[PDB]
C-alpha cells in the first residue's frame, strides 16, 4: 500500500498532468485557429469606394 | 443589446466541493498489541475521514 | 504495472524469508 | 497552497501511525531480549 | 519521471517557440497585407484621382 | 507636452531564501475575484451596446 | 510512506475538487473567449472595407 | 454583448482541500520503552502540528 | 520609451541545496495561456469596432 | 501534479531498494542473537 496509494495517486496525477499539456497543446494550436481568423481580417482588402 | 448572454461569466460563484473542512479527521487508532510488554504487533487503523 | 511489480515484489522477499527459515529449521533439525 | 498543506498533512499523520508501530517493533524485539536477559 | 516533466516542459518551451513565430507570422503577414493595400491602393489613387 | 512616467516601478525582492527545512508552510490557495474584470466585461457588452 | 501516501490519496480528493472548478474556470473562459471571437469579428468588419 | 456583469470568486472553491490549514494531525507518540521484555517507560507524547 | 523599468529581468537566483521532498499538490492552471480568451478580449472589441 | 509523480519515484524505488537490503542487514543481527542463544 505504499506502492498501491502513492501509485493511486500517481495514476490519477498522470492522468491531470497529460490533460494539461493537452491543453497547452490544444491552446497552441488554438492561437493557429485564431491566426486563420485573423488571415480573414488580413485579406477583406478587397472591396471598392462606397457611395 | 440582449445581453447579459455575456455575462462574463460565471466562471462561477464557484460554492464547488472542493472541500477538506469537511475537516480531513484522521483517527489513528495506534493499537499497540503488547504480549508481556513487549509490541507484537502495531496495528495502526489511520481512518482518514474526510468530513 | 509498476506498482503490481511492487507488490509482488514484496511478496516474493516475505515468502523468500518464510521459506529460508523452513529450511534453515530443517537444517537446525539436521 | 493546497500542495503545501497536504505535505504538512502528510508529514504529520506519517508520525503517528509510523511511531506506534516503531514501538511495537522495539517491544516485540524487547520481549525476546528481556525474556533471555532474565535467563541469562 | 524527471525526464517526463523536464522533456514536457521542453514541449512547451518548443511550442512557445512556434507560437512566438505564429506572432511573428500575424505581424509579417500585417506588413505583407499593408504592403499589398498599398498595391490596391496606387490603383485606388488612380480609381477616383485619390489615395497614393 | 505631457512628459509624465506612466511606468512605475513595481518592486520586487528576493533577499537569499535560506534553508527552509521549517515544515510550518500551510496550503492556501485562495483566488481569484476579480469580479471587476466580469463588471468590465459586461462594460465591454454596454459600450458595444451604446455603439449599437 | 503509506502513511504519506494515503493521505496522498485524500489529498487527490481536495486536489480533483480543486481541478474541477479549475475546468470549470477553463470552461467559463471558453463562453468568454468565444464571445470575445463575436466581438472581434464585429470589430474589425463595420468600417466598410478597402474603397 | 455589453460584456459584463462578473461573478468570478471561490465561494467555497476556497474553504479549498485546506483542513484548517492543518489535518487535525494529532501525532501520538506512543514511545513504548521495554526491557527485558516488560513495559519500563510509556512516554505519550503529542503533537497537534499544523497541516 | 525605455525598456525593462528600473533595468529590470529575471536575473538567476540559486540558493543552497535544500533537499525537501515536495508531495506536489497541483494548482492546475486552466489558464495557461488562456489566450483564446484575450485574442477574445481583442474580438469583444473588433465587436465593438464593426459596430462603431 | 509532476512533483508528486517524481515522489513516488523515489517512494516506490526505495521501499524496494531498502527491503532487499535491510534483510540481511537485519537477518545477519538475529543469526548473532541465535549464536548467542545456542
Amino acid at each position: 500500500d505504499v506502492d498501491n496509494a502513492s501509485l493511486a495517486r500517481l495514476d490519477l496525477e498522470r492522468k491531470v498532468e497529460s490533460l494539461q499539456e493537452e491543453i497547452a497543446f490544444l491552446k497552441k494550436l488554438h492561437e493557429e485557429e485564431i491566426q486563420e481568423l485573423q488571415a480573414q481580417i488580413q485579406e477583406q482588402h478587397v472591396q471598392i469606394d462606397v457611395d | 443589446p440582449n445581453f447579459s448572454s455575456l455575462n462574463l461569466r460565471e466562471t462561477n460563484l464557484d460554492s464547488l466541493p472542493l472541500v477538506d473542512t469537511h475537516s480531513k479527521r484522521t483517527l489513528l487508532i495506534k493499537t499497540v498489541e503488547t504480549r508481556d510488554g513487549q509490541v507484537i504487533n502495531e496495528t495502526s487503523q489511520h481512518h482518514d475521514d474526510l468530513e | 504495472a509498476k506498482q503490481e511489480s511492487t507488490e509482488y515484489r514484496r511478496q516474493v522477499q516475505s515468502l523468500t524469508c518464510e521459506v529460508d527459515a523452513l529450511k534453515g529449521t530443517n537444517e537446525s533439525l539436521e | 497552497l493546497r500542495r503545501q498543506v497536504d505535505q504538512l498533512t502528510n508529514d504529520k499523520a506519517r508520525v503517528e501511525v509510523e511511531r506506534d508501530n516503531l514501538a511495537e517493533d522495539i517491544m516485540r524485539l524487547r520481549e525476546k531480549l528481556q525474556e533471555e536477559m532474565l535467563q541469562r | 519521471r524527471l525526464q517526463d516533466e523536464i522533456q514536457n516542459m521542453k514541449e512547451e518551451m518548443a511550442r512557445h517557440l512556434r507560437e512566438y513565430q505564429d506572432l511573428l507570422n500575424v505581424k509579417m503577414a500585417l506588413d505583407i497585407e499593408i504592403a499589398t493595400y498599398r498595391k490596391l491602393l496606387e490603383g485606388e489613387e488612380s480609381r477616383i484621382s485619390l489615395p497614393l | 507636452y505631457a512628459s509624465s512616467p506612466g511606468g512605475v516601478y513595481a518592486t520586487r525582492s528576493s533577499a537569499v531564501r535560506l534553508r527552509s527545512s521549517v515544515p510550518g508552510v500551510r496550503l492556501l490557495q485562495d483566488s481569484v475575484d476579480f469580479s471587476l474584470a466580469d463588471a468590465i466585461n459586461t462594460e465591454f457588452k454596454n459600450t458595444r451596446t451604446n455603439e449599437k
